[PDB]
């Protein structure tokens, strides 16, 4: 059987897994506690793509928490879900962050990486067949990117053969709060990239934005924006736990996604984000869902893709579809604008129609397309990483821990080689 | 002064006047859209009135 273990890394990947786990459970009905109160045969019957099932119904979580200050792992236990969570799982280890890069990749990770290693192996035995793992980080986060490349460099060889689903929060253009931001976004990008399969990129802005928008409630706690955020993941993950047509598999949308070997980062969106009086002001119709659907406003992962195009599209329906509708509109779309995809794949879009809805509101969707998209954003970090390592600052303390110029050299070598791949495919 | 004058010089007893007027019902104010999930259950009222 297919399921997926996963693991929350960093003080944010703290933040997502607790919204993200207690999301899917509020899904499935199962209490709090762990007492699971049946009431959607479907779910109850498909629960073992995540959930092992203990005595008297509570399912564990087969996920992994991992940080490096006491204070995180205990507020997330405290949380309403800490109990469902495992004490098992609560390996971590005793110095401080330091918010520091260096001192993650090669002096703290250096005790704790083995004791990971043991218990996601124990899990990987203790299940039968794993799609893979999904991975919840953040790149310009420190501690976050100095295990997840480490975890994620020795899981590869680990096994060769598997899903390294990877989610990433890429740091607000606007303001990184943490100076050394670019250069530990930087240090990851290389072996993230020269790693992992998949990557989710998400910018706090445009959730900001969106806030302001159609959320318009002006007082946000970073808590809804996970709470979106869970739901955004969630639109990928139902199809395989779900019955009806549909291709479920990741590597089906790996292979219908990736057109080359090292094209791998990601951009999502999503579907009816309810107004202030759209519950009551909104025909729930599949024209209006493509419309939303199809829109630079509701995207909300880096930048406008208005400058460039989007070589590939992939989207996935919950609901009572059927094929006419998805087909008319891509007809639409196709026709519309002729210049706004890329020649280079005519016919470029991926449809998914899940039978099941979410509960409590008719349709909704989640979108992901690949695109010329992360341009700037790489662009941007290149003119920071510049300025600021053509006077070296801040450059003592890492040299202190152990570094070196020469692997910031191959870094952003090997990023502008990105750069200079997307442009001549696409351009 | 009628009721008085009729009292005596007609000696006339109590008729009270009757209310000939019409009356309506009153109507309601439109209440929140319930929690859609995502929002928040004491913000969302304050967004989501006018
Ligand atoms: N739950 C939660 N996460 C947050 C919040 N605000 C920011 N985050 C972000 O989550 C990011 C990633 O944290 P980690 O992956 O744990 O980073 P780290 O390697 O442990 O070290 P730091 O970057 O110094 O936090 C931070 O850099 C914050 O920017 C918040 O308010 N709540």
């Amino acid at each position: 059987m297919r399921e997926i273990v996963h693991l929350q890394a960093g003080q944010c990947g703290n933040q997502i897994g607790a919204k993200f786990w207690e999301v899917i459970s509020d899904e499935h009905g199962i209490d709090p506690t762990g007492t699971y109160h049946g009431d959607s045969d479907l779910q109850l019957e498909r629960i073992n793509v995540y959930y092992n099932e203990a005595t008297g119904g509570k399912y564990v979580p087969r996920a992994v928490l991992v940080d490096l200050e006491p204070g995180t792992m205990d507020s997330v236990r405290s949380g309403p879900f800490g109990q469902i969570f495992r004490p098992d799982n609560f390996v971590f280890g005793q110095s401080g962050a330091g918010n520091n890069w260096a001192k993650g990749h090669y002096t703290e990770g250096a005790e704790l990486v083995d004791s990971v290693l043991d218990v996601v192996r124990k899990e990987a035995e203790s299940c039968d067949c794993l799609q893979g793992f999904q991975l919840t980080h953040s790149l310009g986060g420190g501690t976050g990117s100095g295990m997840g490349t480490l975890l994620i460099s020795k899981i590869r060889e680990e096994y060769p053969d598997r899903i390294m689903n990877t989610f990433s929060v890429v740091p607000s253009p606007k303001v990184s709060d943490t100076v050394v931001e670019p250069y530990n976004a930087t240090l990851s990008v290389h072996q993230l990239v020269e790693n992992t399969d998949e990557t989710y990129c998400i910018d706090n802005e445009a959730l900001y934005d969106i806030c302001f928008r159609t959320l318009k409630l002006t007082t946000p706690t970073y808590g809804d924006l996970n709470h979106l955020v869970s739901a955004t993941m969630s639109g990928v993950t139902t199809c395989l736990r779900f019955p009806g047509q549909l291709n479920a598999d990741l590597r089906k949308l790996a292979v219908n996604m990736v057109p080359f070997p090292r094209l791998h980062f990601f951009m999502p969106g999503f579907a009816p984000l309810t107004s202030r009086g759209s519950q009551q002001y909104r025909a729930l119709t599949v024209p209006e869902l493509t419309q939303q659907m199809f829109d630079a406003k509701n995207m909300m992962a880096a930048c406008d893709p208005r400058h460039g195009r989007y070589l590939t599209v992939a989207a996935v329906f919950r609901g009572r579809m059927s094929m006419k509708e998805v087909d008319e509109q891509m007809l639409n779309v196709q026709n519309k604008n002729s210049s706004y995809f890329v020649e280079w794949i005519p016919n470029n879009v991926k449809t998914a129609v899940c039978d099941i809805p979410p509960r409590g509101l008719k349709m909704s969707a989640t979108f992901i397309g690949n695109s010329t998209a992360i341009q700037e954003l790489f662009k941007r970090i290149s003119e920071q990483f510049t300025a600021m390592f053509r006077r070296k600052a801040f450059l003592h303390w890492y040299t202190g821990e152990g570094m070196d110029e020469m692997e910031f050299t191959e870094a952003e070598s090997n990023m502008n080689d990105l750069v200079s791949e997307y442009q001549q495919y696409q351009d | 002064f009628t009721r008085q004058f009729y009292k005596d010089k007609f000696g006339m007893p109590d008729l009270p006047p009757v209310d000939v007027t019409k009356k309506e019902p009153p109507p309601v104010k439109q209440e929140l859209p319930p929690y859609n999930g995502y929002g928040l259950i004491e913000d969302s009222a304050q967004n989501c009135f006018a």
